């Protein structure tokens, strides 16, 4: 509550000096620059509409000088008039500048000119003469055939493009590259007007035989934006071609995942899974190129955070959609996993692909004990003819959710004489790049903590300070997460979980971290169908109440 | 059911007088009454619009109203064109009342605020009048922009958008009058032919004979119309390009022997000069050797059920005019030769 | 007036058939694999790929840019841009069984040094093919992605409380 | 080599499902001190056929463009008039293919031009 006039009064002169440049957008440059600035033009028009709406017309002369010329320039420009609600807003602006009882000559002239310009948007025959004459002859209003006219205009151009497409290197009429670029420029502003969407999908499939791209990326980015905000729903073949010809669109869309796990829906993995399955990523990641690009952005995020549980979770989900999409659309002719997963043994992947839905609850300890063996072979015996290093075999181990998480929950079940292999496995997960020295230290710390915890479980339901003792470094997240597993698993929990939660919630980061832990765990159980309903309800309750505290 | 008659005819009166320049007395009351009547009609379109005798009864009322008016004498009024124009009758009225210059000031203010309430009702399940006008304006721009950026006049008129479209407009309007059976379609088409631009019209009919059937009654009416009027068919066959009329023939064997008749008689009214080794006509309006060659050219590069026909019509006109085996002599010898 | 021959006109039948195939939208890639199994089947079992990877560098002139500019283009930037991306995807998958000498002639082109409007993908598949050979770690920050990507992504994961793992080894 | 490969099965969804389950259950009993066959036989708990048919083993009876049986109802129908190719195709795939070639010419409902695999005259009647 300060400026009100000033920023808009500056941007006014900017836009009026810009509209005069464009001037009915009959040329290439006027169109491309209109295509860009239109949206900010729309927001300008929102602020402008608020200002003109709250106040009244013919009375005030605030920006009334050349508002008329702005709205003329606007409306006779059709790329303006085509955008979401810019028309609707221009209508509203004009309805603000109308007068009920015009008093001086000027007000009546104004209002007539206002009806004129509305009639020019809506109901003007700026179209081929013979069709006007013929229709007027048949006694039709534009209103009652425009739709079918448009529909026929589109199906024509879409057909044309499909024959351009099929006549690849044939002595026959080659649709003019200029004209294809022309159409593409016109797809942008009315992408969310349903009577083009066949045209679009024809443009994206029908690439043709050029070394050069023909389409201008303002096309690709208009389309990308509209896919992600769900204003378009093409078929999936459309959007694999989109990705596979404009890299910054496929960046722009895997980054629009990242906003979803960061801001909106932190640890609502149902919501994240549903966004990934509705986005077409899985099916488009069946093409090995797009898999490799996507997992590069995943790798860049694994490093910015040093192994953030929230990105680990999104990988686990995404990979599960991808793996189900591979299986599905890979009968004949599929690319071999050293193609998607090139920087590891294909051996290791082929183990880690086998899901725990298809193995019994009892034989999972065996599976993990096999994984520990082959990972230790790859990491400790880091010789020629292998993975490049330990980090790579870890970034693989992430891409399987299930296996990395289940280790703690299986250690508690075998806490009496813990297997050394599991201690290796878990230590590796919470810490790569340590030296054998540091892994053995971590393992024996966890072994002592297993002793204390098994004593505490075989005892009655005890305090929270006894756990705070062992809680009191490089191995903290390991112990925290293992401890929470203990709370949820043992029936000695459901009583003293809150009692440890309150203390362990030093910061908000710990709170969010454990919440992510618990969401991952619920998603994991409800998938794998393994449950004690106590633990399920307890996790839900705790998660519900702690998401309010933050 | 009979309740709807007095409602719809009254609204049809108001719609026709929407365009008319008497507007001094009209007010918010007239406007609000109009739009709520139109909502009632649009609501019926939704409720009991399909599979009803009331449906067919309203179309009887429409067509008999649209034929007592005709498009002749008192007003060439478009009118609401069909039962689907029920679904956007409000829109017609509203668009036309903007176009009405005589619209009084305060009525226009109440009007425009009743049509364009604002984003105060942004949340609506029902496609309201503001959103309806939206989609229109968008499409209108949409069609300008495509026409002027990537539209091309297809050679093969049958596959042009506009010819295809205008054809299918005509065929809706013919099917209505066919079922109505009040006047013969012959009368309608003859009057069309006289009233509007002929060059456009012919091309369209042409394109209409080729669209596959949609509900071939349409094509079966127009062929009988054309055989009924030879004189228009003389300008039809003269005005178009060759391939169009050729695929016309392989579709309708009923036009073949008359069309070959037309040129057969156009061939015979030339004369060959020895100075320029070329057939030519006497008058300015006599078809060239090249346009005639063209048309028979196309008819030969066609299906077998026309090839034999054209071949034998030329052989029988060769024998008739001396069975010479040299040029200078028979237009028809010239052709047969020119083909190899 | 506007007849053009296909730029693989003058090639050995099987590679002609491979490259004809990869033309075919995003199912180009698999088609390609299918193509090779259905050439292992036929009389000339071996694919002398370095016949093709020579062929992929071999230049000819084109005249584009202003109405007057002679340029020399290799094959790789001449045949259809969808064949480019589908090719490199097929090479990833077949990397082991290629001679390195010919293969690095491709990547030289691919890296797309000192060109305006480069093939975003091809550049990227350079980087992705070099990481898979093990000669072009390159000692840059040389990742497939844009600076814009990598920047925005560091800028957003900055809004997440970093994990206690140790993955960087200073 | 002797170590575990990336592997998977083609055939009947009802026949293959049990083998996949059994494989996922015995896959920890892979051993790189045996042979590949001596691991596969006792992991999948089976013996193999040593050429159950050596003559009519399989001829790939797929499109040879798209390499699918069942493209939208359509079957591998259109073939080569050649003893050395014989390769089936689809109506759709072969039309899209031949339209594109410079060697192709189209009569009324006929397309003449070269079989993709062997470059011999092949005819397509739509
Ligand atoms: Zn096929
Ligand atoms: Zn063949």
């Amino acid at each position: 509550m300060a400026q009100d006039s000033v920023d808009l009064s500056c941007d006014y002169q900017f836009w009026m000096q810009k509209l005069s440049v464009w001037d009915q957008a009959s040329t290439l440059e006027t169109q491309q620059d209109t295509c860009l600035h239109v949206a900010q033009f729309q927001e300008f028009l929102r602020k402008m509409y608020e200002a003109l709406k709250e106040m009244d017309s013919n009375t005030v002369i605030e920006r009334f000088p050349t508002i008329g010329q702005l709205l003329a320039k606007a409306c006779w420009n059709p790329f303006i008039l085509a955008y979401d609600e810019s028309q609707k807003i221009l209508i509203w602006c004009l309805c603000c500048l109308i007068n009920k009882e015009p008093q001086n000559s000027g007000q009546s002239k104004l209002n007539s000119w206002i009806q004129g310009v509305l009639s020019h948007i809506l109901s003007a025959l700026r179209f081929d003469k013979e069709v006007a004459l013929f229709t007027q002859g048949l006694g039709y209003a534009p209103i009652d055939y425009y739709p079918g006219l448009l529909k026929n205009m589109v199906l024509s151009l879409a057909s044309e493009l499909r024959e351009n497409h099929l006549n690849g290197f044939n002595t026959q009429r080659r649709m003019a590259p200029e004209r294809v670029a022309s159409l593409s420029r016109v797809c942008v502003p009315l992408i969310t007007l349903t009577d083009v969407d066949p045209l679009v999908e024809a443009l994206l499939i029908c690439h043709g035989r050029e070394p050069q791209e023909i389409l201008q990326p303002e096309f690709f980015e208009a389309v990308n934006e509209a896919i992600l905000l769900k204003k378009i729903s093409l078929p999936m073949s459309a959007v694999v071609c989109l990705w596979l010809r404009h890299l910054p669109s496929l960046e722009k869309a895997m980054l629009h995942l990242f906003e979803k796990l960061i801001s909106s829906e932190r640890n609502c993995l149902r919501r994240i899974e549903c966004f990934i399955k509705d986005s077409s990523l899985p099916q488009a990641a069946c093409h090995p190129a797009i898999f490799r690009v996507v997992d590069e952005m995943f790798r860049c995020a694994l490093l910015e955070t040093d192994g953030a549980l929230e990105i680990i979770a999104t990988i686990q989900v995404f990979t599960q959609c991808f793996v189900e999409a591979l299986e599905k659309a890979s009968k004949q002719l599929r690319f071999a996993l050293k193609t998607y997963f090139p920087y590891t043994s294909p051996s290791l992947a082929m183990v880690l692909l086998q899901d725990p839905q298809d193995i019994p609850r009892g034989h999972w300890l065996q599976t993990l004990k096999h994984i520990s063996e082959l990972l230790r072979e790859a990491v400790e015996d880091q010789t020629h003819g292998s993975c490049g290093g330990p980090f790579e075999s870890w970034f693989l181990f992430i891409h399987f959710g299930g296996w990395a998480e289940m280790v703690a929950e299986q250690l508690l079940m075998s806490a009496a004489e813990p297997p050394t292999a599991l201690l290796w496995l878990l230590a590796f997960y919470y810490g790569p790049r340590d030296g054998r020295q540091q892994r053995a230290q971590t393992m024996v710390q966890v072994k002592a903590v297993l002793g204390h915890l098994l004593a505490m479980s075989r005892s009655s339901s005890l305090s929270a300070q006894d756990l705070q003792t062992v809680a009191g470094a490089p191995a903290q997240q390991l112990i925290r997460h293992l401890l929470l597993n203990f709370l949820l698993w043992a029936p000695g929990g459901h009583t003293i979980a809150w009692d440890v939660i309150t203390l362990m919630a030093h910061t908000a980061e710990i709170t969010h971290e454990i919440i992510g832990f618990l969401d991952q765990t619920l998603y994991r159980w409800n998938r794998l169908g393994i449950e004690s309903p106590r633990s399920e309800k307890l996790a839900r309750e705790l998660l519900k109440e702690l998401r309010t505290q933050v | 059911m009979e309740s709807l008659l007095q409602h719809l005819d009254r609204f049809s009166e108001l719609l026709a007088v929407s365009s008319t320049t008497y507007v001094s007395t009209w007010d918010p009351a007239t406007v609000r009454r109009a739009l709520q009547w139109a909502r009632y009609l649009r609501h019926i379109h939704r409720r009991f619009g399909r599979h009803g005798p009331i449906r067919t009864a309203l179309e009887r009322r429409l067509h008999n109203q649209w034929r007592q008016e005709g498009g002749f004498g008192r007003g060439p009024v478009p009118g609401l064109a069909n039962f689907q124009a029920l679904g956007h009758c409000d829109v017609l009225l509203s668009l036309r009342l903007l176009e009405n210059r005589a619209l009084g000031d305060a009525a226009r203010y109440h009007l425009v605020q009743q049509l364009f309430p604002g984003p105060g009702v942004r949340d609506a399940d029902e496609e309201t009048l503001q959103e309806s006008l939206a989609r229109l304006a968008r499409r209108r721009s949409a069609v300008h922009m495509l026409r002027f950026n990537g539209y091309r006049e297809n050679p093969n008129l049958q596959e042009d958008s506009l010819m295809k479209t205008q054809a299918e407009l005509l065929l809706e309007r013919l099917q209505e009058v066919g079922k109505a059976e009040a006047e013969r379609p012959a009368r309608f088409l003859s009057s069309l032919w006289e009233r509007l631009p002929q060059n456009n019209f012919l091309k369209v009919i042409a394109v209409a004979l080729l669209q596959p059937p949609l509900s071939g009654e349409g094509s079966q009416v127009l062929v009988h119309w054309l055989l009924g009027n030879s004189e228009v068919f003389a300008a039809f066959c003269r005005a178009l390009p060759a391939g169009l009329l050729t695929l016309v023939t392989s579709r309708h064997p009923a036009l073949s022997p008359v069309y070959l008749g037309l040129l057969t008689d156009w061939g015979q009214r030339l004369h060959y000069d020895l100075q320029k080794g070329i057939w030519v006509g006497t008058e300015s309006q006599d078809v060239p050797w090249e346009e005639l060659h063209n048309r028979f050219q196309s008819l030969c590069q066609a299906p077998p059920p026309l090839k034999d026909k054209v071949l034998t019509a030329l052989e029988t006109c060769k024998a008739q005019d001396g069975d010479f085996e040299v040029p200078g002599l028979s237009i028809w010898t010239d052709l047969l030769l020119a083909l190899r | 007036e506007g007849v053009e021959p296909a730029p693989w006109a003058q090639l050995e039948a099987p590679a002609r058939l491979l490259l004809q195939a990869l033309q075919a939208g995003p199912e180009g890639a698999r088609r390609g694999l299918g193509v090779l199994r259905a050439l292992g089947s036929r009389g000339w079992e071996p694919f002398d790929w370095g016949r093709l990877l020579e062929a992929l560098c071999r230049e000819e002139p084109v005249v584009q840019g202003p109405d007057g500019r002679l340029e020399l283009k290799p094959l790789l930037l001449r045949l259809p841009r969808i064949c480019q991306r589908n090719l490199m995807s097929l090479l990833m998958a077949v990397r082991p069984s290629l001679p390195e000498s010919g293969l690095l002639s491709v990547l030289q082109i691919a890296q797309q040094d000192l060109a305006p409007d480069p093939d975003a993908w091809l550049r990227a598949l350079g980087e992705l093919l070099r990481r898979d050979l093990g000669v072009g770690t390159s000692m840059e920050g040389a990742s497939p992605l844009s600076e814009r990507c990598q920047r925005q992504l560091q800028s957003l994961c900055r809004g997440l409380g970093l994990g206690g793992r140790r993955l960087k080894s200073p | 080599p002797t170590m575990l490969p990336e592997c998977f099965f083609l055939g009947a969804d009802h026949v293959v499902k049990p083998l996949g389950i059994k494989l996922s259950r015995n896959i920890h009993l892979w051993d790189p001190e045996n042979s590949v066959l001596q691991n596969l036989k006792d992991v999948l708990e089976i013996d193999f056929p040593a050429r159950a048919i050596l003559e009519k083993s399989d001829f790939t009876m797929d499109c040879g463009i798209c390499y699918a049986y069942q493209l939208d109802g359509t079957i591998p129908d259109q073939v080569c008039d050649n003893s050395q190719c014989g390769q089936p195709f689809h109506q759709i795939c072969l039309y899209e293919w031949l339209r594109g070639l410079l060697t192709s010419r189209q009569s009324f409902n006929i397309i003449f031009g070269e079989c993709p695999y062997c470059s011999k005259p092949i005819t397509l009647k739509m």
